[PDB]
Protein backbone atom coordinates (compact mmCIF):
# COMPACT_ATOMS: atom_id res chain seq x y z
CA UNK A 1 0.00 0.00 0.00
CA UNK A 2 1.09 3.83 -0.51
CA UNK A 3 3.56 4.22 2.80
CA UNK A 4 1.68 7.92 3.27
CA UNK A 5 -1.84 9.86 2.71
CA UNK A 6 -3.54 12.87 2.93
CA UNK A 7 -4.43 12.56 6.79
CA UNK A 8 -7.56 12.33 8.27
CA UNK A 9 -9.03 13.04 11.96
CA UNK A 10 -10.64 9.87 13.60
CA UNK B 1 30.26 -15.20 1.22
CA UNK B 2 28.78 -14.19 -2.05
CA UNK B 3 26.41 -11.07 -2.69
CA UNK B 4 23.31 -11.53 -4.88
CA UNK B 5 20.48 -8.24 -5.06
CA UNK B 6 18.35 -6.84 -7.10
CA UNK B 7 15.87 -3.78 -7.02
CA UNK B 8 13.19 -2.75 -9.21
CA UNK B 9 10.39 -1.13 -10.01
CA UNK B 10 7.53 -2.85 -10.60
CA UNK B 11 4.20 -1.71 -10.57
CA UNK B 12 4.61 1.45 -8.99
CA UNK B 13 4.80 4.93 -10.79
CA UNK B 14 8.21 5.25 -8.67
CA UNK B 15 11.02 4.22 -7.99
CA UNK B 16 11.80 4.73 -3.88
CA UNK B 17 13.67 1.70 -2.97
CA UNK B 18 17.17 1.47 -2.42
CA UNK B 19 20.24 -0.79 -1.55
CA UNK B 20 23.74 -0.83 -0.41
CA UNK B 21 26.53 -3.32 0.12
CA UNK B 22 29.77 -2.41 1.39
CA UNK B 23 32.73 -3.95 2.23
CA UNK B 24 36.16 -3.93 3.48
CA UNK B 25 37.92 -7.18 3.15
CA UNK B 26 40.89 -7.02 5.27
CA UNK B 27 38.53 -5.87 8.04
CA UNK B 28 36.43 -9.17 7.14
CA UNK B 29 33.26 -6.05 7.88
CA UNK B 30 30.24 -5.75 5.55
CA UNK B 31 27.61 -3.93 5.46
CA UNK B 32 24.43 -3.87 4.01
CA UNK B 33 21.47 -2.06 3.86
CA UNK B 34 17.62 -1.69 2.25
CA UNK B 35 15.96 1.63 1.68
CA UNK B 36 12.42 2.39 1.70
CA UNK B 37 11.58 5.74 0.71
CA UNK B 38 8.04 7.34 0.60
CA UNK B 39 6.90 10.63 -0.58
CA UNK B 40 9.66 10.94 -2.58
CA UNK B 41 13.65 10.05 -2.97
CA UNK B 42 15.33 12.99 -1.13
CA UNK B 43 15.35 11.11 2.01
CA UNK B 44 17.01 7.71 1.05
CA UNK B 45 19.56 9.21 -1.30
CA UNK B 46 20.78 11.00 1.96
CA UNK B 47 21.19 8.02 3.94
CA UNK B 48 22.79 6.11 1.22
CA UNK B 49 26.23 7.50 2.26
CA UNK B 50 25.46 9.46 5.22
CA UNK B 51 23.74 6.57 7.62
CA UNK B 52 27.18 4.30 6.40
CA UNK B 53 29.08 6.79 7.49
CA UNK B 54 27.98 7.20 10.72
CA UNK B 55 27.20 3.75 11.41
CA UNK B 56 31.12 3.20 10.97
CA UNK B 57 32.24 5.70 13.25
CA UNK B 58 30.04 5.05 15.67
CA UNK B 59 31.44 1.49 15.68
CA UNK B 60 35.48 2.47 15.14
CA UNK B 61 35.46 4.85 17.57
CA UNK B 62 36.69 2.33 20.30
CA UNK B 63 36.97 -0.77 17.92
CA UNK B 64 33.34 -1.67 18.92
CA UNK B 65 32.45 -4.83 17.04
CA UNK B 66 33.83 -7.85 18.56
CA UNK B 67 34.44 -6.57 22.36
CA UNK B 68 31.90 -8.42 23.86
CA UNK B 69 30.03 -5.40 25.21
CA UNK B 70 26.44 -5.51 23.52
CA UNK B 71 25.19 -2.83 25.19
CA UNK B 72 27.62 -0.81 24.17
CA UNK B 73 27.46 -1.50 20.06
CA UNK B 74 23.64 -1.63 20.59
CA UNK B 75 24.20 2.26 21.61
CA UNK B 76 26.31 3.35 19.21
CA UNK B 77 23.86 2.06 16.65
CA UNK B 78 21.16 3.75 18.23
CA UNK B 79 22.87 7.09 18.72
CA UNK B 80 24.32 6.89 15.14
CA UNK B 81 20.40 6.23 13.80
CA UNK B 82 19.59 9.48 16.19
CA UNK B 83 22.29 11.89 14.58
CA UNK B 84 21.68 10.29 10.98
CA UNK B 85 17.68 11.84 11.38
CA UNK B 86 18.70 15.16 13.50
CA UNK B 87 21.16 15.94 10.18
CA UNK B 88 18.33 14.86 7.64
CA UNK B 89 15.80 16.82 9.45
CA UNK B 90 18.16 20.15 9.10
CA UNK B 91 18.79 19.20 5.47
CA UNK B 92 15.49 18.58 4.78
CA UNK B 93 14.61 22.18 6.38
CA UNK B 94 17.65 23.76 4.95
CA UNK B 95 17.96 22.38 1.38
CA UNK B 96 14.06 21.95 1.44
CA UNK B 97 11.55 21.43 0.49
CA UNK B 98 9.13 23.36 -0.31
CA UNK B 99 6.96 20.10 -1.14
CA UNK B 100 9.60 17.65 -0.21
CA UNK B 101 8.05 15.18 2.28
CA UNK B 102 10.10 12.70 1.90
CA UNK B 103 11.35 9.50 4.68
CA UNK B 104 12.44 6.56 4.33
CA UNK B 105 12.99 3.49 6.81
CA UNK B 106 16.14 1.25 6.40
CA UNK B 107 16.75 -2.26 7.61
CA UNK B 108 20.72 -2.37 7.84
CA UNK B 109 23.27 -5.74 8.63
CA UNK B 110 26.60 -5.45 9.58
CA UNK B 111 29.03 -8.17 9.73
CA UNK B 112 32.39 -8.59 11.39
CA UNK B 113 34.12 -11.67 11.47
CA UNK B 114 32.14 -13.74 12.97
CA UNK B 115 29.76 -11.13 14.63
CA UNK B 116 26.15 -10.21 12.69
CA UNK B 117 24.23 -7.10 14.54
CA UNK B 118 20.79 -5.60 12.59
CA UNK B 119 19.45 -2.25 12.70
CA UNK B 120 16.10 -1.78 11.67
CA UNK B 121 13.34 0.89 11.58
CA UNK B 122 10.09 0.30 9.37
CA UNK B 123 9.23 -2.74 7.85
CA UNK B 124 11.56 -4.09 5.20
CA UNK B 125 12.79 -7.69 7.16
CA UNK B 126 15.40 -9.56 7.57
CA UNK B 127 15.78 -13.76 7.66
CA UNK B 128 18.19 -16.50 7.55
CA UNK B 129 18.69 -20.31 6.78
CA UNK B 130 20.39 -22.05 9.36
CA UNK B 131 20.90 -26.29 9.46
CA UNK B 132 17.33 -25.81 7.06
CA UNK B 133 15.60 -23.55 9.38
CA UNK B 134 14.13 -20.25 9.56
CA UNK B 135 14.81 -17.48 11.77
CA UNK B 136 12.96 -13.91 10.98
CA UNK B 137 15.57 -11.59 12.40
CA UNK B 138 13.05 -8.33 12.48
CA UNK B 139 10.26 -6.76 13.73
CA UNK B 140 7.65 -4.64 12.11
CA UNK B 141 7.45 -0.86 12.98
CA UNK B 142 3.50 -0.75 12.04
CA UNK B 143 0.34 1.12 13.92
CA UNK B 144 -1.34 -1.75 13.72
CA UNK B 145 -1.13 -5.50 14.12
CA UNK B 146 -0.17 -7.94 17.04
CA UNK B 147 3.23 -8.85 17.02
CA UNK B 148 5.78 -8.07 19.98
CA UNK B 149 6.22 -4.56 18.59
CA UNK B 150 2.85 -4.06 17.12
CA UNK B 151 1.21 -3.06 20.42
CA UNK B 152 4.41 -1.09 21.78
CA UNK B 153 3.98 1.02 18.53
CA UNK B 154 0.29 2.05 18.79
CA UNK B 155 0.98 2.30 22.72
CA UNK B 156 3.72 4.78 21.84
CA UNK B 157 2.24 6.74 18.94
CA UNK B 158 -1.32 7.48 21.29
CA UNK B 159 1.10 8.71 23.94
CA UNK B 160 2.93 10.97 22.27
CA UNK B 161 -0.82 12.46 21.67
CA UNK B 162 -1.28 11.22 17.80
CA UNK B 163 -4.04 9.10 16.24
CA UNK B 164 -4.61 6.40 14.13
CA UNK B 165 -7.01 6.28 11.52
CA UNK B 166 -7.05 3.19 8.78
CA UNK B 167 -3.91 1.53 10.29
CA UNK B 168 -2.04 4.96 9.52
CA UNK B 169 -0.99 7.35 11.72
CA UNK B 170 -3.21 10.85 11.53
CA UNK B 171 -4.99 9.05 8.89
CA UNK B 172 -1.31 9.86 7.55
CA UNK B 173 1.80 7.44 7.94
CA UNK B 174 1.48 3.77 7.47
CA UNK B 175 4.92 2.85 9.35
CA UNK B 176 5.74 4.20 12.97
CA UNK B 177 9.42 4.20 12.40
CA UNK B 178 11.35 6.37 9.62
CA UNK B 179 14.05 8.66 8.66
CA UNK B 180 12.43 12.08 7.71
CA UNK B 181 8.87 12.68 8.06
CA UNK B 182 9.70 15.85 9.75
CA UNK B 183 5.53 16.37 9.92
CA UNK B 184 5.68 14.01 12.46
CA UNK B 185 8.27 14.89 14.49
CA UNK B 186 9.71 18.86 14.63
CA UNK B 187 7.42 20.26 12.21
CA UNK B 188 3.30 18.71 13.58
CA UNK B 189 2.39 21.29 14.93
CA UNK B 190 2.76 22.62 11.68
CA UNK B 191 1.17 19.84 10.18
CA UNK B 192 -2.08 20.53 12.22
CA UNK B 193 -2.07 24.05 10.90
CA UNK B 194 -1.76 23.42 7.31
CA UNK B 195 -4.64 20.59 8.11
CA UNK B 196 -7.05 23.16 8.50
CA UNK B 197 -6.08 25.49 5.68
CA UNK B 198 -6.33 22.44 3.69
CA UNK B 199 -9.65 21.47 5.09
CA UNK B 200 -8.94 18.13 6.54
CA UNK B 201 -10.50 18.79 9.94
CA UNK B 202 -11.40 22.26 11.76
CA UNK B 203 -9.92 24.38 14.14
CA UNK B 204 -11.68 23.30 17.53
CA UNK B 205 -10.17 19.90 16.56
CA UNK B 206 -6.53 21.29 16.34
CA UNK B 207 -7.30 22.65 19.73
CA UNK B 208 -7.90 19.57 21.40
CA UNK B 209 -4.47 17.79 20.28
CA UNK B 210 -1.58 18.14 22.35
CA UNK B 211 1.55 16.48 21.03
CA UNK B 212 4.13 15.14 24.07
CA UNK B 213 6.67 13.47 21.41
CA UNK B 214 7.47 12.85 18.25
CA UNK B 215 5.21 10.36 16.57
CA UNK B 216 7.64 8.84 14.62
CA UNK B 217 11.29 8.00 15.72
CA UNK B 218 14.50 6.73 13.68
CA UNK B 219 15.36 5.19 16.79
CA UNK B 220 16.00 1.32 15.74
CA UNK B 221 15.59 -1.78 17.15
CA UNK B 222 18.94 -3.28 17.62
CA UNK B 223 19.83 -7.28 17.22
CA UNK B 224 23.04 -9.87 17.36
CA UNK B 225 22.33 -12.35 14.67
CA UNK B 226 25.14 -15.48 15.68
CA UNK B 227 26.54 -16.38 13.24
CA UNK B 228 27.51 -20.46 13.05
CA UNK B 229 28.67 -22.46 10.58
CA UNK B 230 25.78 -23.85 9.33
CA UNK B 231 23.97 -20.37 8.81
CA UNK B 232 23.37 -20.92 4.39
CA UNK B 233 22.10 -17.85 3.38
CA UNK B 234 20.71 -14.14 5.02
CA UNK B 235 18.17 -12.53 3.16
CA UNK B 236 16.93 -8.42 3.51
CA UNK B 237 14.28 -7.54 1.66
CA UNK B 238 11.61 -4.56 1.58
CA UNK B 239 7.79 -5.29 1.85
CA UNK B 240 7.45 -5.65 -1.81
CA UNK B 241 8.58 -9.02 -1.58
CA UNK B 242 7.38 -9.93 2.26
CA UNK B 243 3.77 -8.85 1.53
CA UNK B 244 3.16 -11.36 -1.78
CA UNK B 245 5.29 -14.42 -0.45
CA UNK B 246 5.45 -15.79 3.34
CA UNK B 247 9.14 -16.36 4.62
CA UNK B 248 9.16 -20.04 4.89
CA UNK B 249 8.52 -20.08 0.81
CA UNK B 250 10.89 -17.22 -0.02
CA UNK B 251 13.86 -19.64 2.38
CA UNK B 252 12.47 -22.82 0.34
CA UNK B 253 12.74 -20.88 -2.80
CA UNK B 254 15.74 -19.94 -2.33
CA UNK B 255 17.43 -23.23 -1.03
CA UNK B 256 15.92 -24.94 -4.24
CA UNK B 257 17.72 -22.37 -6.39
CA UNK B 258 20.99 -22.65 -4.82
CA UNK B 259 20.59 -26.25 -4.79
CA UNK B 260 19.44 -25.93 -8.36
CA UNK B 261 22.34 -23.48 -9.56
CA UNK B 262 24.73 -22.57 -6.49
CA UNK B 263 24.27 -18.65 -7.80
CA UNK B 264 22.89 -16.32 -5.83
CA UNK B 265 22.71 -13.38 -7.82
CA UNK B 266 20.50 -15.74 -10.58
CA UNK B 267 18.72 -17.36 -7.46
CA UNK B 268 17.65 -13.27 -5.80
CA UNK B 269 16.71 -12.07 -9.71
CA UNK B 270 14.52 -15.64 -9.96
CA UNK B 271 13.12 -14.42 -6.77
CA UNK B 272 12.19 -11.35 -7.36
CA UNK B 273 10.63 -12.53 -10.62
CA UNK B 274 8.65 -14.74 -8.58
CA UNK B 275 7.47 -11.61 -6.91
CA UNK B 276 5.87 -9.85 -9.80
CA UNK B 277 3.98 -12.98 -11.10
CA UNK B 278 2.64 -12.66 -8.25
CA UNK B 279 1.56 -9.40 -8.89
CA UNK B 280 2.85 -7.84 -5.70
CA UNK B 281 2.42 -4.09 -6.06
CA UNK B 282 5.24 -2.17 -4.69
CA UNK B 283 9.20 -1.74 -5.45
CA UNK B 284 11.23 -5.02 -4.83
CA UNK B 285 14.37 -4.94 -3.88
CA UNK B 286 16.47 -7.89 -1.99
CA UNK B 287 19.84 -8.54 -0.96
CA UNK B 288 20.94 -12.19 -0.23
CA UNK B 289 24.44 -13.09 1.49
CA UNK B 290 24.91 -16.75 0.28
CA UNK B 291 27.50 -18.15 3.24
CA UNK B 292 27.78 -21.83 1.20
CA UNK B 293 27.60 -24.91 3.72
CA UNK B 294 25.71 -27.43 2.53
MN1 LIG C 1 8.45 2.88 -0.64
MN1 LIG D 1 7.67 -0.84 0.25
Amino acid sequence: RKTVAKPKGP
Amino acid sequence: MRWGYTSVQGFRDEMEDDIVIRSDAVDSFSYAAVFDGHAGSSSVKFLREELYKECVGALQAGSLLNGGDFAAIKEALIKAFESVDRNLLKWLEANGDEEDESGSTATVMIIRNDVSFIAHIGESCAVLSRSGQIEELTDYHRPYGSSRAAIQEVKRVKEAGGWIVNGRICGDIAVSRAFGDIRFKTKKNDMLKKGVDEGRWSEKFVSRIEFKGDMVVATPDIFQVPLTSDVEFIILASDGLWDYMKSSDVVSYVRDQLRKHGNVQLACESLAQVALDRRSQDNISIIIADLGRT
